[PDB]
């Protein structure tokens, strides 16, 4: 298991245990497993994060300006902001996806792809 | 059959042999050359609109300059600019004047050409690498001394690869010429094998073969200018 | 043979440099002047 | 002659390609440069005027 | 037994084995070439502009490996050295 | 055994050789230079129209050799060099 | 010695020599540009659907190529030049 | 000399150049393909299973072109073209 | 001469071939696929389990290839085919 | 000109051939797997423990493949299969 | 036959070797330094000149090697050793 | 003519094929562990002290091949097997 | 009767040329591929040069070794051909 800790820039949203981290990052989808070499990559723009923890269902976050530091011990995504699944309205990013702003779109992709609407 | 390695007009003057054709094509391209030389100098204007003679002119003459200063200090080698410059529209020339339609029988079904582009001869080649090989030598003993060049040559980039570094300098003049004559003289070889085929067959393979042939021509020409900047910049340095 | 050297590398020769004559004199030095 | 036939049917078809395709771009090219020098020339002399 | 026969015999085996590494080396530098230049174009649109400058240069120094080939390769076929 | 029996054994033999290396030589070139296409399209999908015009250029010269040595083969077995 | 059976055995081995270099060069070049479609299917899954029209015009050629190769063995070993 | 003999000497040495050549060639394409593939998993484990439909594409038009030297093998080694 | 041991030799150099390409083309698929397991074990140790998965397909794949070899190598050497 | 100096010459030729192809892939296998460990150790010095375990893996691969190359390349010289 | 043939067909064929692989390894060669210039200068635009340096002494290994074998094929073909 | 010529001349040039694999192997193999040395120190400076511990291993599973096919030379040329 | 002497020296020839081929390929692609390590080192850490030399060289010198060994045994080949009659 590997400690992730989802840290947003006004507080801490979230961490613990956990065994399986799958984000986006500019490369590519990456895969972040216990003993994952040391990284700091950036999430794509429109970035989702799908944690995988024992005993309980993947979390799904959509997140904004993520930045994955990944340490020997440690994995830690650095959310200018963030929302859990359970937080996030389908109707609002469908509304507001493809808006004038591109920061706007990307911020609704990633509620969609957290809600799985892909 | 091909009957590669022909010519025509040979003759001899004091004991020595000359192609006739190579002389003409090469005669051609320089009169095409100072004829487009002439005609902007006629008509080239610092403050009116440029015609397309002029624009093509400094088109060239900007992109040498940008190699020569990027490679070398652009104030140290003047005399680069002209040499490097009028390599490539020679040699630009004298492959795409072959575009033109001179290939006809020779009443043995062997193509002959009115027009072969020097390149296909080994001796215009053969000139042009040792007149570049000998000036960039010069101008690399002009900026080291007469014994230094040599020195610094033979001592290359790292002094205990000397060997590697004979051979180096003995690779930049052969590798200047063959390569050009390889790229002109398998056209004007190639040609002749499509002339093999009749006039409703030879005609698509020979026009796709010179449409590509411009092109190789001008990346040619190119390259030859450009290497034979950089090895100026290479033998004139410290 | 064809690759062998002939008289004719004196002649082209020849002709290359009346050729810089032309571009050192009449093309270059006004194009960097108008530039 | 056929072999020339045949060569003068293959210079037609890489002239026709060249004006259909080639010609446009560089002519294009070349009136654009031109349009920016006089362009340049005018606002010098406008410049100099004001 | 008409000793030039196997003297042609011998030189278009040494063309055949002359155009063959000379192609050989040519498809492999030009695509490794193109593969870098496209990288490079991939990488930002701007830098296009100088990467044909080394990209030539390297095909210059790679298509020179083949029709230096390519001049011998005639020599061997048609001026073919100790023809007899 | 009358030696242009030889001659065209030898030409045979020497086409074989520029086929195998000028197939081996285009596919590798192309297969490299697409895998630079196919990398730069996955990565930058709006790169694609700027994609495709370097890479053509790389298998112009590529494909180019190959032409080459399409033509020299038939020289060989179609027109063999001192076949006499 | 029959001249037809030297012949035939020069033309069958130049044949063997063209299968060789075609896979070889078919084999290597469709496994790179394969490298890549599955690099870029891994990395970024939403691109598979845009990644078929570069890889296929890739490979598209690859296999012409070693196609185009094929043909002419066909003519080795079936229409031998210069055969009696 | 038998002319069948030399002419299946040829034939022999013909299909061993055919299966060197698809040898080598399915050897580097299925080795950069499950490069490719391996790599693949070890940045995104769980998406093992969608790159083999991808995977399976380059493997299965690799390995497929080597197999057809395999046939024709058997054309140049059981049932040789211009057999006397 | 025994037409036979022109048949033998030319047997032994076909299955020569065969090797050659088979042992090449195993050692570099083997060697590609070894890198990239060697990397992906660098960058997930803990997928190692995960990717000797496909690994052992391409080994399993490439080898085949390698063994088909071997296989008809024996019966160039072995059981020569058109043998008299 | 006996019959058995023919068969050990083409028994010389292949076994020639045997090692060359098992070399050129043992040493460019070799040198990949070797590059991939490296890497690796630059890139985590405390993690040749478990790098060198699907290193050795791979070096095990090609040498063997080597090696079965070796054998039959002994069989072929001492023991020429055919020979009379 | 005449000794002469023989000796001059065996250099002709050695020559043709010599230039292949000196063909294939210099295009090679060039064409993966190239690739290293060119990524360099897509990197970072301004490293033109400091890049130079170590690409013009790759190629000056590479091209020095390549013209070795050039000058050893001069010597096999025109003055040919062992020529009685 | 004489058994042990054509013994003899098979030996010469099964021993030159040998070399050439070996030399391709060696010289592959040994650059692309090179390659691999100088990224790492370019990468970790200090690493150089333990990334030579790798590189040499990786140099003798190259070196070892190449020489293994130097000694073979000996037993193909001085000591030819199956002379008579 | 062919002349022994005429095929010992085909052979040799032919066999010195496969050196040569094998070992030019060998050292031109070795060095190419080092070459390609020194660039990209020195353009990712252009005052890492002469650090990066030290390693450099010492990869092109076995690889030209092996290549110069080459050479050596065809020197043999070509002019002390082994087993002359």
């Amino acid at each position: 298991d590997l400690n992730v800790e989802i840290v947003a820039v006004e507080r801490e949203l979230w961490s613990g245990p956990a065994t399986f981290v799958f984000t986006r990052t500019t490369a590519g989808e990456i895969g972040i497993l216990p003993r994952h070499i040391p990284l700091v990559a950036q999430l794509v723009d429109d970035a989702m994060v799908r944690v995988e923890r024992e005993g309980e269902d993947d979390l799904r976050i959509a997140v904004d300006g993520g930045f994955l530091s990944v340490t020997e011990e440690t994995v830690r995504i650095l959310v200018e902001n963030a929302q859990f699944e359970s937080e996030i309205d389908a109707d609002a990013a469908k509304e507001d996806a493809a808006s004038d702003d591109e920061r706007t779109a990307a911020w609704g992709r990633a509620r969609l792809r957290a809600l799985g609407q892909i | 059959a091909i009957h590669v390695g022909h010519h025509t007009l040979v003759f001899e003057l004091f004991g020595m042999t000359f192609n006739g054709d190579t002389i003409l094509a090469t005669a051609v391209t320089a009169v095409i050359v100072i004829a487009l030389a002439f005609y902007l100098r006629a008509k080239v204007t610092s403050t009116g609109v440029p015609s397309g003679v002029q624009l093509f002119w400094e088109a060239l003459t900007i992109q040498m300059r940008q190699q020569i200063e990027g490679s070398i200090g652009m104030k140290i080698a003047p005399f680069v600019l002209p040499l490097s410059v009028t390599i490539f529209v020679f040699i630009l020339i004298s492959n795409w004047l072959a575009v033109l339609p001179l290939q006809y029988g020779g009443a043995d079904g062997a193509a002959a050409e009115l027009y072969k582009a020097p390149a296909s001869d080994i001796n215009f080649v053969l000139a042009l690498a040792l007149f570049v090989f000998v000036c960039y030598h010069a101008a690399g003993i002009w900026r080291r001394g007469i014994v230094g060049h040599p020195i610094k040559v033979v001592k290359g980039h790292v002094a205990f690869l000397a060997p590697i570094n004979i051979v180096e300098e003995l690779a930049k003049p052969i590798s200047l010429a063959l390569r050009l004559f390889g790229n002109i003289f398998a056209g004007g070889i190639l040609v002749a094998l499509i002339a093999m085929f009749p006039w409703y067959i030879q005609w698509f393979p020979n026009a796709v073969w010179k449409t590509f042939d411009l092109f190789v021509g001008l990346i040619q020409a190119f390259i030859f200018s450009l290497l034979t900047i950089l090895y100026f910049s290479q033998s004139m340095e410290l | 043979n064809f690759l062998i050297p002939n008289g004719t590398f004196f002649a082209v020769l020849i002709i290359f440099l009346i050729v810089l004559g032309v571009i050192s004199k009449w093309v270059v030095p006004p194009i960097s002047k108008v530039l | 002659m056929s072999i020339f036939i045949g060569q003068l049917i293959g210079f037609a078809v890489i002239a026709f390609i060249i004006v259909k395709w080639v010609v446009p771009p560089v002519r294009t090219l070349m009136r654009n440069q031109q349009e920016a020098v006089r362009a340049a020339l005018a606002e010098s002399a406008e410049a100099a005027k004001k | 037994l008409d000793p030039n026969a196997i003297i042609t015999a011998g030189a278009l085996i040494g063309g055949g084995l002359i155009m063959g590494g000379g192609a050989i080396g040519a498809g492999i530098g030009d695509g490794i070439a193109g593969n870098a230049l496209i990288s490079g174009i991939a990488r930002q649109p701007e830098a296009q502009g100088r990467l044909f400058t080394p990209f030539f240069i390297t095909v210059g120094l790679v298509e020179a490996a083949y029709f230096i080939n390519l001049a011998f390769m005639a020599l061997f076929v048609f001026a073919t050295p100790g023809l007899q």
